[PDB]
């Protein structure tokens, strides 16, 4: 049980370390942190699995009425150097008329 | 001007002891100040006065607090004895007895303003 | 995408003083301390009750083991009455 | 039929053991009394049946 | 096994088990614990919450 | 005696009528600050007096009013604020109150602690290995 | 039963006892008190029985002031508890006289010998004080808050 | 509430305030047993002893087998507690008086109430036991 | 210094016995008054003996 | 402390007419001040030049039962702004002026006080204020100002009397309306000095429910007084207005 065993039995045991003449490449790995990483590259992959079902099953005649406002990922021949596949967004500036531009530079 | 005065028959000896027991136990404040912060920070049981007082306003603006804060109040006619019976060394005239969590005093002061209570 | 040319509405900022400067990052320090804070209030309370379904779990267990050995210790005793 | 609810209270605890005998006041509205089978009398008034 | 400097004496124990019981009591209960100081009335030091009900509802 | 009357035809209230008219906030940036310090005035004092958990989603309330004690009679020389501490806000009355080092300190700490293996620390271990 | 755990760590903490023995030995003679009381009030009043050992059971509580001096019926008498006897104690009454700063530092005094009971030193906490005899606690003669000599730790410092 | 230090309620000191249902009533007149008399054999103390008018509703609601139980239940010298409820349902009535206020003693017999009444902390229960009464979760006692 | 506070907490008491003395009359007095002001005299010529 | 000086913001209560001021490090409970600019007995207040005329003042939990019990969490206190109060134990007027703040220019206070010095504070007080009307009566016997009281829509009842369930009930009974609100603080130790505080507290309830009353809700007020409960009851009703 937990009664029947003394301290030196619930003693811990001590975690080595990286050797000295090897403490340059980073940290020594163990269980623990071996964990974590298995765990972020399980659930990246799950997402990436997911998208790739995602764009296998793809319409090619889809209709979304946001895609009159909205800029798409396009080509890397249409967009050009500048090509990453997610849609740019919006910043928030606009275009701004010259009546407005007045009276922002009579102010300045 | 003192309209709940003490009557003769053991009441004023019973007063008396109450606040010799209190005064052995520390749990007294002694003086018209004194008696009056007390029943301001509101730690007061009962307040005992004096009523041989010159001229008596001492005692007569000690029983307005007192029935502002809803503390029995009683004048008992000698502040020598009221002195005497604190062990003063000096005469005083309005004597404050506080209230705490555990004694056997408390019995003394229930009794007593339970007397008092009955008085007004 | 980050913006490389300076606008026309960051060119003609105010630049702010120095007491504004004082408050703001003051308010900047207290609301760092205070998401740490919440951070650490949740933390503490989430292994609490992790702590607390655990031994949940462990009562339920025993419920169970006591409703099956009241169970048979009735069907037992029924068992003999149709017999 | 729906609006029949004849019951409207109870003169107070009650009696002990049954009620044998009781008596209105025929000057007075609301003087009842009523003496129960352990010889305990009670009089009651009407408006306060507490 | 190692116990406990507290644990060697039983009076020790429950004097630091009642001021740890009476601290439990604090966080659950409001306790009286002195009226208005001799300051006076410094405002409802520790926040005053608007929609709260505290009354046993009878 | 009778006069033609003056015809004057042309959502949330403006002001309480239950209570004697609060004015609605006039959400300003400093009553901004002051309410979000009001809602972290557990943190300003360092864990000498903890307050009411009150944590709503929105923290500004719908009336408010910014004033200020005026004075009690009975007490005037501690309990007054001199003239080179009767701040104009709540949040400058922080400032100007002591421990702000100690806000830097809690604050330095939890730098470190966030900074504790994020990518500074990549970074170095990358270098001694090229090196 | 946590009813019985409260209460008893209650009493052990409101004054300033050892363990749950001494609770549990007060609670036994004050059951036993108690039950002399409710069998002297299962007689009727007037009978000579209840009269003279109703007297003495109330003038014995009076005397040994646990009861009141105000209330004395034998109803009171069943309306008696362990916290008056606990406060009838003699190591609260260092505490409540104050002698000492707590009611630890009274059971200290009155084990290391420097509280006296009248005329001779009492050496155990849970002496039940009389109220004749409670006026008298004060400390003894040979004790450095009485005076004699100024003491062990002063001894050693002092040379 | 207060006066409450950790499922120990010391807001009951004697004289002792006792709820009466109608299960351990019954079981009282049929077991020979005095009401009063045996509750201050049991508690050692002065009890007050009262039945709440759901109690005695359904001792009356019992058929005339039930009686003597129903004059033993009303005689005079103990309290009644009016209830301003609907139902006259005993269980629930005692279990929200003593929610509220818990400074009573619940008298029953049956496991269900028992078992009703024990989640809540500091209320002592108190049931005959054929030979005489015996008080659960009092601590004094 | 402590001098200056002395008479301070002694002014003090006796200004509280003058008001509670001029208010809880119907129609007050000035001898009273004229004692204390004495009193507060002759404590002027006490305190510089010294 | 709550420094004078400090700006603190003022938002409203959940009762009507109550507001709590909060600000740094200790949130306080204030009353709109009917007439501004001056202090009843020298507390605190909270001047807000509105973008002069608004004050509020600061209510003290350990001098009124009523704010002991705001503090505390009551579910209701029944007096809105407009509502007509009867005071019973009106000591000096030091809590009238708060009740007389709550319920505005439009209420009443029927401030009975008994004895005569504290009548002189309160007449003073009352000329301040002119919703509330002194009556210098015995609260014992309600037929000396039957011709000042109309029927009142809440009582407050902070005498400390052994008979003050019989006091309430026959001041409830001759000036209070169908389904009245009222607020009676209980102090268990000038009720009965010798039984405990919870069995006094359910000796008074029941004693109140005898005279008619419904209870609603009940608090030990007790960080701010020992021994001392608030309970809310209703008059001939179960709901509070109708
Ligand atoms: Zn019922």
């Amino acid at each position: 049980m937990s009664s029947l065993r003394h301290a030196i039995q619930r003693r811990a045991h001590k975690e080595r370390a990286q050797p000295l003449e090897r403490q340059r490449l980073g940290i020594l790995e163990k269980k623990k942190d071996y964990r974590l990483r298995a765990r972020d590259y399980k659930k990246k992959q799950a997402v990436l699995k997911s998208l790739r079902q995602k764009a296998a099953e793809r319409n090619e005649d889809e209709f979304y009425f946001g895609m009159m406002s909205r800029k798409g990922p396009g080509s890397a021949l249409t967009r050009g150097k500048g090509f990453t596949g997610t849609v740019d967004g919006d910043r928030g500036n606009k275009a701004l008329s010259v009546e407005t531009v007045r009276l922002l530079k009579t102010q300045d | 001007a003192a309209w709940p005065k003490a009557e003769d028959p053991a009441l004023v000896q019973e007063l008396l002891d109450c606040v010799q027991q209190a005064s052995h136990y520390r749990q007294l404040k002694k003086g018209a100040n004194e008696t009056t912060k007390s029943v301001n920070r509101g730690t007061s049981e009962l307040v005992i006065l004096a009523a041989d007082t010159q001229p008596l306003s001492i005692v007569l603006h000690i029983p307005l607090i007192c029935e502002e804060k809803n503390v029995p109040y009683v004048y008992v006619p000698s502040k020598v004895a009221l002195g005497r019976a604190c062990g003063v060394s000096r005469a005083v005239i309005a004597v404050s007895l506080t209230s705490n969590e555990a004694s056997d005093l408390n019995s003394k002061i229930r009794a007593l303003r339970d007397k008092v209570e009955r008085l007004a | 995408k980050p913006q490389k040319k300076e606008t026309y509405m960051q060119k003609r900022a105010v630049v702010v003083g120095r007491e504004e400067r004082k408050l703001r990052d003051l308010m900047q320090k207290l609301t760092t301390i205070r998401k740490e804070k919440i951070a650490k209030r949740k933390a503490k309370k989430e292994a609490q009750r992790e702590k607390l379904k655990k031994e949940l779990a462990e009562i339920e267990e025993r419920r169970r083991e006591k409703q099956k050995k009241e169970k048979k210790e009735f069907w037992e005793r029924e068992g003999k009455k149709r017999k | 039929r729906m609006f029949a609810k004849p019951f409207l209270g109870q003169l107070g605890n009650g009696h002990v053991q049954g009620v044998y005998s009781m008596c209105k006041d025929k000057n007075s509205l609301n003087c009842i009394a009523s003496g129960s089978g352990d010889g305990v009398v009670k009089v009651w008034d009407l408006t306060t049946r507490d | 096994p190692n116990r406990k400097k507290e644990q060697r004496n039983p009076r020790v124990k429950k004097r630091k088990k009642y001021e740890e019981k009476q601290k439990k009591l604090r966080s659950v209960k409001a306790v009286y614990k002195g009226g208005e100081g001799p300051g006076g009335y410094q405002g409802e030091l520790s926040g005053i919450k608007t929609n709260l009900v505290k009354s046993v509802k009878l | 005696e009778l006069s033609v009357r003056v015809p004057q035809l042309p959502g949330p209230p403006d002001t309480l009528s239950d209570w004697y008219n609060i004015p609605r906030t006039n959400l300003t940036p400093e009553l901004k600050r002051d309410l979000q310090l009001l809602r972290m005035r557990d943190v300003v004092a360092m864990g000498k007096q903890f307050f009411k958990k009150d944590n709503r989603k929105d923290f500004v309330p719908e009336y408010c009013q910014v004033g200020t004690i005026i004075a009690g009679a009975t007490d005037g020389v501690s309990g007054r604020l001199t003239r080179k501490e009767r701040k104009r806000t709540i949040v400058e009355e922080v400032l100007s109150s002591d421990s702000v080092s100690k806000y830097k300190r809690k604050y330095h700490e939890i730098q470190e602690h966030k900074k504790s293996g994020r990518k500074g620390y990549y970074k170095k271990l990358m270098a001694a290995r090229k090196r | 039963e946590a009813a019985r755990l409260d209460s008893e760590l209650k009493l052990v903490g409101e004054y300033g006892l050892r363990n749950k023995r001494e609770v549990w030995r007060v609670l036994l003679t004050l059951s036993k008190i108690r039950r002399a009381a409710r069998i002297l009030l299962t007689l009727d009043e007037k009978d000579p029985k209840r009269l003279f050992e109703g007297n003495a059971l109330i003038r014995r509580l009076v005397r040994i002031g646990v009861l009141d001096e105000s209330r004395m019926k034998l109803d009171y008498v069943l309306a008696l508890k362990a916290e008056d006897f606990l406060e009838r104690r003699l190591q609260t009454l260092v505490y409540k006289l104050g002698l000492a700063k707590s009611i630890h530092h009274a059971r200290v005094l009155i084990r290391q010998r420097h509280i006296r009971v009248g005329k001779q030193i009492v050496n155990v906490p849970s002496f039940m004080v009389r109220l004749d005899s409670q006026k008298h606690i004060d400390f003894a003669l040979t004790s450095p808050f009485g005076g004699g000599r100024p003491g062990r730790v002063r001894r050693k410092k002092a040379k | 509430p207060s006066s409450m230090f950790f499922e120990h309620n010391e807001a009951l000191v004697p004289p002792y305030n006792v709820l009466v249902d109608t299960n351990f009533l019954s079981r009282t007149v049929g077991a020979k047993l005095p009401l009063l008399e045996s509750a201050m054999d049991c508690l050692y103390a002065s009890v007050n002893i009262i039945i709440t008018s759901c109690v005695m509703a359904e001792l009356e609601k019992l058929g005339p087998r039930y009686r003597v139980a129903l004059m033993i239940a009303r005689d005079e010298r103990w309290q009644r507690l009016t209830c301003d409820h609907k139902g006259t349902y005993a269980d629930d009535c005692i279990v929200d008086r003593v929610q509220k206020h818990r400074i009573y003693i619940v008298a029953t017999n049956d496991r269900d109430l028992k078992r009703r009444i024990r989640k809540i902390p500091g209320v002592p229960i108190m049931s005959v036991q054929k030979g005489k009464y015996a008080i659960e979760r009092l601590p004094g006692a | 210094p402590k001098v200056k506070g002395r008479i301070s907490r002694y002014l003090a008491n006796k200004c509280s016995i003058a008001s509670r003395i001029d208010n809880f009359s119907e129609k007050p007095t000035r001898h009273f008054g004229e004692v204390l002001r004495q009193q507060l005299e002759q404590r002027l010529e006490w305190y510089a003996k010294g | 402390g709550a420094k004078a000086g400090k700006k603190v913001i003022v938002e409203p209560h959940r009762h009507k007419g109550v507001f709590v001021a909060r600000g740094g490090k200790e949130d306080l409970l204030c009353t709109a001040n009917l007439v501004p600019g001056e202090s009843v007995y020298g507390e605190k207040r909270i001047s807000v030049e509105t973008p002069t005329k608004t004050e509020y003042r600061i209510w003290n939990p350990f001098r009124s039962k009523l704010a002991a019990g705001i503090l505390g969490g009551l579910e209701t206190i029944y007096m809105k702004p407009g509502s007509k109060v009867l005071y019973l134990g009106a000591a000096s007027g030091t809590s009238v002026s708060h009740v007389a703040d709550i319920v505005g220019p439009t209420g009443a206070v029927y401030a009975v006080e008994f004895s005569h010095r504290s009548g002189r504070d309160l007449i003073n007080m009352a000329t301040r204020r002119t919703n509330v009307i002194p009556i210098v009566e015995d609260a014992r016997k309600p037929m000396a100002y039957r011709m000042l009281v109309p029927m009142v829509d809440v009582i407050f009842a902070d005498v400390a009397q052994p008979d003050q369930a019989r006091i309430v009930g026959i001041n409830a009974r001759l000036f209070l309306k169908q389904g009245g609100g009222l607020l009676i603080s209980i102090k268990a130790s000038c009720i009965d000095s010798t039984a405990p505080p919870e069995q006094v507290f359910a000796s008074e309830v029941q004693k109140l429910r005898e005279d008619k009353f419904f209870p609603k809700e009940q608090l030990t007020l007790e960080p701010y007084e020992r021994d001392h409960a608030m309970v809310s009851c209703v008059y001939l009703q179960k709901e509070f207005e109708g």
